């Protein structure tokens, strides 16, 4: 097998980059259209990173930051397959992950919030996918988050999440949100993607058949990467 | 067949966790940085440093970059790379890091790439890729950054020679410092506005 | 009958100047509106060609550049009628068209397109429409032509026609494509116009009725212009 | 694993030897019922062919008769996969097409039609399945073909193909249509099969993640072979 | 479960696929085609020849055919041939022809096949199995050609003996001749009317 | 009633349909150019030049422009003018161009216009109707050129003084100038940005 | 206007020869598919009748053939318009027919149906189609017809008609019936048709505003002939 | 666009309405009938006569036949034939008649027609267009009816050639034969079954 281009990525399935609802996305978003290549060598490639540097809790946002007890809030296991757009697994990619605490508060110099901070929770944690593609981390489930776009704007519940996978053209960067949050219906982030059909492939699933007795819960999320086509004529890439 | 997972912003606090030392976040034991530089890592030590502005000309102090290139004979430690060479074994390819909070400035130690081969039978000028996400910002942006002492193979690059406004292939190259006998690559991007910067769809 | 003013355009049946998903339109777009004015003379009046200096074979695309055989693909006719949007005949319009070959290859110095070119197709036409405002040119069916908008863009079979009528504010050029092919549904230039029965207007009906035996198919196509309004009361044009 | 017979041969979802409706079959077509028999080692064997006797251009008819430069037409990959009725991949099996130029010409004595003949093209290709099932060509898209049936028939561009797979009972030589052509509802011979979803079953699929940017469009066609039964009590083939 | 894919008529110009050097085309070194016999190929060497006639009694002049047969010791050169016995290895059981435009004849030079396993412990008579394709010919009819010298095993032929019309089972026994001490075997085909030959669903 | 057939752009290749020559396709014997003069004519001979620039202040290399007036004594050559004036009998009043592909400089050789009647009894200032066609661009952008000599005639031309921001009325004015006793009307359009030439909706 | 050919019949628009619950067809349809030709002069040629030569009731079934008084039965005007396919007039077309007479009864040698004769009816008219396409008649409403196909089987009420027109191959002859009439679900005639819209446009309607009071009823039924395609590039018809 | 109004059998009475005379029925002062030679009628004087039948070997003594055919040079009298010669102006070209009721013999009295253009410049053999309706009969059978005496311009004719079964082309041909001095065409018509006659969509 003769690996060819990624696919292109079909635009009208993300966000524009002008999004005036988001106001931050004013000032912030070309004028020009972006320019597309046709692409190389640099654009299908991507960076290995080893199982070896990777702690034992480096998946475990209940313990790997917690000091002198547990944190607060709701025990979850989230956990999922990431595949290319033809179905196949994305093996040992890169998932990393960052979000608030119970409280809806982050551990950031720049957050104000006066929901509570909590001494034992974090808030990031990462992992490789195995070699049929799943995932599986543990974390609190985050509180929804007040933020100044309009003066009463909440985000719904959500985990932020980037993976680096085998090319550079499949890098992305996204956030999952949960089952039934009323939130959801009233985000203008979540707002951006065109299509009602996008806004709910980011909408992870209560997983009841996984939750653990006297435990915790469990919410199942699959992640699309961009796919490679495969060649059977001219090898133009290089 | 399936849909590509929907971008969407990194939103203010994209440093918890991508770096989460920015944020004063002890989790990890090995952290991913901007040093792309081992000891014994081959080939000619730049530094890449700048800002990124917004339509008001104002610096982000809050984005987060990422640059991926070829070691110093232009091969890519990727298992996707085909050139049948061996590359430099001490070599990421790849860093992260944010601008200051304070500044806006940002900055990578890092190797200049040779040139990797284009398609057709083409051979690219050397280039980083370079990718920024913020707040405000919904889809990565993608931009490529070249080397102004590179001249002669800028002006054959085929990426570079298919922007057909010629006077914005220049947003696309990096000044030439010596700071202390340190190499230096200042490069600005402007997100929005006046000379503002070619972002490609990759 | 004295007549007045050609009825106002309606802005909402075509596309806007700005349509950011082609991307060549975002900076060859006007950033202020147009200016509406009252029309004069200078508006309703347009030019008159004469059917004295046309060519026997101007409206045979499959003939008109043939050099040492006929051109290669598939062999149609193309007619119907151009009339106004009151329903009138448009009477000696001058009508002009222009295509890509069977391979979506335009003989045109700036296309470097892999498809072959055709020795014996050269690609446009024109005629004059009749009395009852029927036209009819016969032509090879165009290819579908790949272009750089995003990477992998693709237009649908098409042939470009352009109109000069009766007055200056009639004056109009626009593209046709043929029932059933599957890319006018993904089409960027096909999308800039915002309502779907406006996009329906542009495409050629397949006329099995009207298909020559052993010889050649036969797409039916009409053509609607702004119309005039007649005045009863103050005369005000002049 | 020891395997039986082929599951039987489901008359309703095939054309009936005698249709009228496709005038040549009137005169060829037995007017005895056939005769089924239960199958013996004669029906369930069939030739093997080495893939070291295949040419390198063999699956390429746009290459694999030019001379002086391509043949002149669309650029288009067909490829799917082959499974027998129970789902399971037709390894190495023969396939073999053939059709008619961008013209609707074929390269065939008998072809008198007027479409221009195309000096760099042939027409005809073949390959193997592989062991997942599949196959991949590339040729140029045919033009529908005006045929004396009643006077003024016209085939939908088609592509006519055979398999030569495991079993003998598994011979068979169809036709597959390309997705949105409007001469699909009109076709005679199409018409031959009885019900709807089987015509459908031969209409190749437009697959645009899989086009080549600048290059090819890409249809995508599975094909289903009859599936042998596996044996647990007595074997009585032989 | 799937439904097989539906049959079509393989049309008037069935040799351009499946007989390029009929239809004048040379795209392929090597050939299909009617000839079985290798230099090394056991076993008595047999010309098959005939016509295919239509319901008007005309020779059809646009079918093709082909045959698909055992060896000489009633083999199949198939890895579904379970008998545990060694096949001719320079026989591949198969071949292609096309009739002659201008006669309708065919012909494959083949060698006469030895009898095969039938189901139950039973034997076959010696036959070849043919396929007949063309315009006009919806799905391609199957049927089977026996010997006439092969008298006392086609008298117990499980097939043959399957037909319960007697007079019909004739249809299916070609004849013998000695044209220059060649065996030549004469099978004609009648797809309809009068002694129309017995097509099979297999 | 019936809608208006919606406007499509008009590509990169506009030419090879509306000026075959600068395609270098030469299937016509009569082709439509340029020269609006005649032998004949009537008027003073005037060369209409200039450039149209896109909203980076590049010369747009692909487009087609088209030009419509009335004779020097203001009446159309048109069945629909109404003056019942006798037009001069050797001018078509309309003509096509295509910018150079390397330059951007278009141009067309006329006549200079006469004053024609306005609505309601007002008289117009002498002005020529443009339209300009290329790729991105969805529907024709229509506009008129007056003359920077006609002072007295613009300022109480109807259109003109209809335009309610007043800086932007000069946008239609082109320069006089001589180029070798040759008279040069100097015309720039500038789509988009600074300076942004008027454009209406007719 | 240069003329070509008439459009293709389209079979499946009419019955066809074979239809075994019409019993009589079962020896009278041809074994063989019938030759469809290109079209000659010999085909779009037809004779012309002149009207000097019809008498004053011919289209008057009510007078024609009236010795001592009036026929009894059901008073009614039957028009309507002959048009082409592609709705253009059919003028001067020659239009004859015949049927039984209010109880049902022909007057024909082999009619022996016990339904009695009327001394004052013939049952045969003809005229030719004004520059419109327009025809006019007046008959006496038919009765139903019983007939041997099955013992019971009963023809709905109906009128034979017959058209010669411009070409040969637009020579019809075809019947209508009346709407309403309960007997046209049943009839074996009717139903060879094998559409449901065809076997619709055989029924004559009630046209109320026409009827003339104490006088007369009136049906409305109009024919739709084979109609002539227009040459526009080669003519090889000669 | 409209559909064909669909054809219906004329039925066993179809001479009530198309030949009353036969039937009996005297309402028309002038009659269509079988003879289309006038006085003045130019041209060799013959007479056409058969009889049809059924699948059964049976004549059919109710059908009706009509013809339509050219003058002695080959020109129809008709609006729509476009030779630019003069008609003999003492010709209908057409005829209509009925079998016998008891014997089903039918006849015409004609003359025998000249050669008429083909299509693109052929020439067509002499020819007389025969339509069949009758009782059992959906749609009138169109045929074609040749002369024996005609051989080379037979042999040449391209409706003829088009027939691919060369065997069925002969019950195109008439028989010539001379009774009385009188020349005499027999022309049987058998709708189905052995010998079946050439139907044709025209
Ligand atoms: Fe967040
Ligand atoms: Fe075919
Ligand atoms: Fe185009
Ligand atoms: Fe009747």
């Amino acid at each position: 097998i003769i690996w060819g281009a990624y696919a292109q990525r079909n635009t009208e399935d993300h966000p524009p980059a002008y999004a005036p609802g988001y106001k931050t996305s004013v000032l912030r978003s070309p004028k020009n259209a972006l320019i597309s290549i046709a692409e190389t060598l640099s654009e299908v490639t991507a960076p290995h990173f080893s199982a070896d540097k990777f702690g034992p809790k480096d998946n475990d946002l209940i313990l790997n930051y917690a000091k002198d007890g547990l944190p607060i809030g709701e025990r979850v296991i989230v956990h999922g397959y990431v595949r290319d757009q033809f179905g196949r697994p994305v093996k040992n990619a890169l998932v990393e992950v960052w979000q608030a605490n119970a409280s809806g508060r982050y551990r950031h110099p720049n957050d104000q919030y006066i929901g509570a901070m909590d001494p034992n929770f974090g808030g990031c944690g990462r992992m490789l996918t195995d070699d049929n593609g799943y995932y599986v981390f543990r974390t609190i489930k985050p509180g929804p988050y007040p933020w100044r776009n309009r003066i009463n704007e909440w985000r719904p519940a959500h985990i932020h999440f980037s993976l680096i996978a085998d090319g550079w053209a499949q890098r992305l960067i996204s956030q999952f949100y949960f089952e039934g949050d009323t939130l959801i219906d009233s985000c203008p982030i979540l707002k951006t993607i065109p299509s009602e059909q996008q806004r709910r492939a980011l909408i992870a699933l209560e997983d009841k058949s996984n939750f653990i007795e006297a435990d915790s819960r469990c919410y199942r999320f699959d992640i699309t990467l961009r796919g490679r086509r495969a060649t059977y004529f001219e090898n133009d890439l290089t | 067949e399936l849909k590509e997972t929907p971008s969407q912003t990194g939103g203010p606090y994209v440093h918890i966790g991508l770096l989460p030392k920015q944020a004063n976040i002890e989790v990890f034991e090995h952290n991913l940085d901007n040093n792309l530089v081992q000891d014994n890592t081959q080939g000619q030590r730049i530094r890449l440093e700048g800002q990124v502005f917004d339509g008001l000309g104002l610096p982000l102090r809050d984005v987060l970059i990422e640059i991926w290139q070829a070691d110093t004979n232009g091969v890519y430690p990727s298992q996707a790379d085909t050139q049948g060479k061996q590359v430099d074994p001490n070599f990421l390819g790849w860093g992260r890091t944010g601008a200051d909070f304070g500044t806006g400035f940002w900055s990578f130690n890092t190797i200049k790439p040779g040139a990797v081969p284009g398609r057709k039978g083409s051979t690219q000028a050397p280039h980083i890729s370079l990718i920024i996400f913020a707040r405000g910002i919904n889809i990565g942006l993608h931009t490529r950054v070249y080397f102004d002492d590179e001249a002669e193979a800028n002006a054959k690059d085929p990426v570079l020679n298919s922007i057909e406004w010629a006077t914005r292939r220049q947003t696309l190259v990096a000044k030439r410092e010596e700071r202390d006998g340190e190499v230096v690559y200042r490069f600005d991007i402007r997100i929005q506005g006046e000379n503002e910067t070619v972002f490609f769809d990759i």
